[PDB]
């Protein structure tokens, strides 16, 4: 989150790690989100610099590139070694960059390159924020974000209020088929989206107020 | 042009024939002098000469001996003791020392002009890790026979820090082929899965002496390490019902390899009748496999240099010969098709590890290749055969009652609840 | 014309000048360690180094007398793992668990190695190091968290 | 039974080994008890099992 190269031009947005090139602390758990405005064919062209710690398995110190505005997403690798990776194509108009850390390791980060060329050729992002709102399901078929008639994924971000914490509560909760995690359910990802911190996947009847 | 010399140094015996190696290497000179279209105007010349194997001082005057005479290569005196005597004999004055079997790399030791033709541990040692794991194993008890046994192996040693094994190391006893005390530890500490580390003149010696015990049923599995497998005598332990996997780069499956084969025990009519061994008749080892390619390989290399002039070098006057600079890159290059599959060096050391494996297995027609192994692929085993008569394990009355149920409060409603209930 | 020959003290070039020694006859007398291949028959070498079939069973009568059960032996090169042989073959007839890693190459970072020792649980370690080495280990694990009182 | 004259209780043996069959009254005479022990030993039939 003291992520602090992210250089955000129209072509050209140029992050690199926290504290590069001296090192980064342990504990960092950096979410570079890539906003990605539709186009160019999402270029992650890394420098020759790279020590995201070889750990066996990129089980810590890993550099998930996770082809997503999320966490649940087709991975593409966990980048962690000696090598540097290069050039990863990725025809999303997005990429979610995960940098993680453990306490006990040493380092000196990474650096990205952005922008190839081609066409722009579900995307809800219902960003809310403030105090208390409502969020509802029907937003997806009230402001078009999805038609009748196909699979839906949402995303209802709840930026709050500064210096505060969230307490979600269910008012109407109503899945068509119930018990079954495979074809509906409702998670409750807390920070940013990433698989690890999951504090609820409701997909039975009831939905217990996190 | 001049013809050419390779050199030779092979074993000492007293009173018997000749050595599965020396006789292989003869073998494979004459033959390519035969066959013309391989070296259309190169024929060879050897120089074979015989050492005790471990005695480096004896290895190291014939060496001097055949590079004073001149020749343009030496083909190994196959013992760690000796051959990393001749190996420092060949770097200084830079002709090529081919090897034919597995030597310890001391890891410190710069030298370029050695080039080895066994499938090197660090890819053998692999192929048994993934064997350990396709049968699902989780205690193996490797039993080797020297303390070199622990440098082979060592990435299965290392093994149970990064996967979950159990490895429980025994040693067989010093020379004597009694390893009857050992089996009864191994039938008492329930041991039933065995990685044994021994060539196969001796893993003959064992499997008889695992037959007097009774560690030949259906409970006990023995991974061999050794290449000759497919030239052990089974015959009496094929009905046991024992399961014996083991590995094989003696490719016996094209007729090309064949036909050499059935050439080799027709020469080698210095064959002795050994019944109370444990082996077959005549079959080309794979210590003899590995001389004949290795006349072939370096065959492929004076192809593509005819500019090759055997000159005589002193070891007392040090000179470095003027074309092995050149020669040792053309063998390391080089791609040959032999009897032990594809052939071809790892450009950093000059090892085998990059080579095409065949995993057989004890059935009850004898040995039968399952499998592949291949270091970039991995175990592509065939792996799905019928055999015999097939059997079933489920019957009616576990029929499980289809009850069609509607749901209406009270009768037949959902649990309230936050976990996926099924 | 000499006596005695001193020994080079390396098992590449010591099995070299112990089978000239041989053929000679006059005496070698080694220094250091060295391999012996078990069906080398020389008569005329001696060794001073402490033969690792003693010193391998004194640190096998130590893990036993500090009464541990899982052990986890790191060597540096391929031949250490003959050195500890009797260590190595001991859970077979005591109450062990060998658990082997082995150091980087000649690179001295064994942090991405102790990392997975400390990640591991493994309190109990048999460095089979030599003191220019065994210095930059402990200087990197006490870089690390390993180096309270309940490693040893 | 054993088989006619031909000494080869393997295709029995099979059948007693399948059936977990370990306790057995062999009723051969001496010269064909060795003949069966043999066709015992080659095949799984000569563990602590057996008796
Ligand atoms: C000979 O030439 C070879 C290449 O031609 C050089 O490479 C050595 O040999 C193999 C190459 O495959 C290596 O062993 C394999 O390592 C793979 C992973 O490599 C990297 O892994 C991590 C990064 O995640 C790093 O820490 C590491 O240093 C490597 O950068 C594994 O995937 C392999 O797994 C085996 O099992 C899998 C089962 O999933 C199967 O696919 C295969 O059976 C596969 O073989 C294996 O572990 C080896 O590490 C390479 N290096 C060294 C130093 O040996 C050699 O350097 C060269 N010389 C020699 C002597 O071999
Ligand atoms: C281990 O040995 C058993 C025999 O004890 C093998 O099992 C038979 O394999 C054949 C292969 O064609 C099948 O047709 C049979 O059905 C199997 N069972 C029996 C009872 O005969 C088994 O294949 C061996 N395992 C390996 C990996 O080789
Ligand atoms: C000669 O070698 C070639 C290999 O190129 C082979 O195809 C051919 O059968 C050989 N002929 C004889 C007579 O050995
Ligand atoms: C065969 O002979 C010709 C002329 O005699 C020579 O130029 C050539 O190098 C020889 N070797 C081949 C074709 O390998
Ligand atoms: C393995 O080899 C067989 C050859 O019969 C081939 O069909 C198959 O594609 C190979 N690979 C795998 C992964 O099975």
């Amino acid at each position: 989150t003291q992520c602090g190269i992210w250089v955000r031009t129209s072509n050209g947005g140029h992050f690199a790690s926290p504290n590069y090139p001296d090192s980064y602390p342990p504990n960092k758990e950096c979410i570079y989100i890539l906003e990605a405005a539709p186009r160019q064919r999402i270029e992650l062209t890394f420098d020759e610099r790279y020590y995201i710690e070889p750990s066996f398995e990129c089980r810590f110190d890993h550099l998930e590139v996770r082809d997503g505005p999320f966490g649940f997403s087709p991975l593409i690798d966990r980048y962690c070694g000696m090598k540097s990776p290069a050039l990863i194509r990725s025809t999303g108009r997005f990429m979610w960059i995960k940098f993680s850390s453990d306490e006990e390791l040493e380092g000196l980060g990474f650096r990205a390159k952005y922008s190839f060329i081609p066409d722009p050729d579900p995307d809800c992002q219902f960003e809310l924020s403030g105090a208390d709102g409502i969020v509802r399901s029907s937003q997806v078929e009230q402001e078009e974000k999805t038609k009748p008639g196909q699979a839906v994924d949402c995303i209802w971000t709840i930026k709050a209020t500064p210096k505060a914490k969230i307490y979600l509560r269910f008012l109407d909760y109503q899945m068509e088929h119930s018990n079954e995690c495979k074809r509906n359910f409702v998670a409750v990802y807390d920070g940013s989206s990433a698989i690890e911190n999951l504090k609820a996947k409701f997909c039975s009847t009831v939905a217990n107020d996190v | 042009t001049h013809v050419l010399r390779f050199g030779g140094i092979f074993e000492y015996v007293e009173s018997g024939p000749m050595g599965a190696e020396e006789l292989a290497f003869r073998f494979a000179v004459n033959t390519i002098n035969r066959n013309r279209t391989l070296l259309p105007n190169t024929t060879l010349t050897y120089d074979t000469q015989k050492i005790n194997l471990y005695d480096s001082f004896e290895a190291s005057k014939k060496a001097c001996d055949q590079l004073s005479l001149g020749v343009a290569a030496i083909f190994g005196p196959s013992h760690s003791s000796s051959a990393n005597a001749v190996q420092s004999i060949c770097n200084a004055l830079g002709v090529p020392h081919i090897q034919t079997r597995w030597k310890h790399q001391v890891s410190d030791n710069k030298d370029s002009f050695y080039v080895s033709l066994y499938p090197d541990f660090s890819s053998l040692s692999r192929a048994i890790l993934d064997l350990v794991q396709f049968f699902k194993w989780k205690t193996v008890t490797v039993v080797y026979d020297d303390s070199t046994g622990l440098i082979r192996l060592q990435e299965l040693i290392k093994a149970p820090s990064r996967y979950n094994l159990r490895l429980k190391i025994r040693q067989l006893p010093a020379d004597t082929k009694d390893a009857k005390p050992l089996l009864k530890e191994m039938k008492r500490g329930k041991e039933f899965h065995v990685i044994f580390d021994c060539s196969h003149e001796m893993a003959a010696g064992i499997l008889k002496q695992a037959l007097a015990m009774g560690m030949m049923t259906e409970y006990y599995h023995y991974i061999f390490t050794t290449l000759d497998l497919f030239a052990l005598d089974v015959e009496p332990y094929r009905y046991s019902g024992v399961n014996m996997t083991g590995f094989r780069i003696l490719n016996t499956e094209n007729t090309q390899v064949s036909s050499i084969i059935e050439k080799w025990s027709m020469e080698r009519l210095q064959a002795p009748p050994k019944p109370d061994s444990g082996l077959l008749d005549g079959f080309m080892t794979t210590d003899a496999a590995l001389m004949y390619d290795a006349v072939h390989v370096v065959s492929v290399a004076v192809q593509q240099f005819p500019q090759m002039t055997v000159s005589s070098l002193q070891c007392n006057r040090h000179k470095p010969w003027r074309f092995g600079t050149r020669f040792m890159s053309l063998i390391k290059e080089a791609h040959w098709e032999g009897l032990t599959g594809r052939i071809t060096f790892n450009k950093t050391n000059g090892l085998r590890t990059d080579f095409d494996l065949d995993v057989i297995s004890l059935k009850e027609e004898g040995l039968e290749k399952i499998g592949t192994w291949d270091p970039a692929s991995g175990l592509n085993m065939t792996e799905s055969q019928k055999g015999k008569p097939a059997n079933i394990t489920d019957s009616l009355s576990n029929r499980s009652l289809i009850v069609t149920t509607i749901l209406e409060e009270p009768y037949v409603l959902f649990k309230k609840s936050d976990k996926p209930l099924y």
